[PDB]
């Protein structure tokens, strides 16, 4: 593209989201307390 | 190699040991009302009595 073009999607960010190890948390200011997100309770991987 | 024995009485009774347990007066389901992320999703329930024991 061009230098003046808007910033494109980083492949590192795509892979980071694919791995799914970015911490998601319950909304602190929500009432009643939210249920735990899916990633917050995903098991540890059997290998790597 | 291992072996174990429980020493009972001549008549057959067991008096050399005592077992104690905590009374439970009520039980609750941990987490309260919950919503599945998907319809096909599953969640394993946990029940705790008033003493916090996982029943």
């Amino acid at each position: 593209g061009l230098i003046s073009d808007p910033v494109e999607v980083d492949p590192i960010q795509v892979g980071r989201d694919e791995a799914g190890w970015v911490q998601e948390l319950r909304d602190r200011e929500a009432w009643p307390k939210q249920e735990v997100p899916e990633q917050a309770k995903k098991p540890a991987k059997v290998g790597n | 190699f291992t072996g174990r024995k429980v020493v009972t009485e001549v008549d057959g009774s067991f008096v050399r040991a005592v077992e104690l347990q905590l009374q439970a007066s009520s039980i609750t389901i941990v987490g309260g009302a919950f919503a599945l992320a998907t319809t096909t999703g599953t969640k394993q329930l946990k029940v705790r009595d008033d003493n916090g024991t996982d029943v």
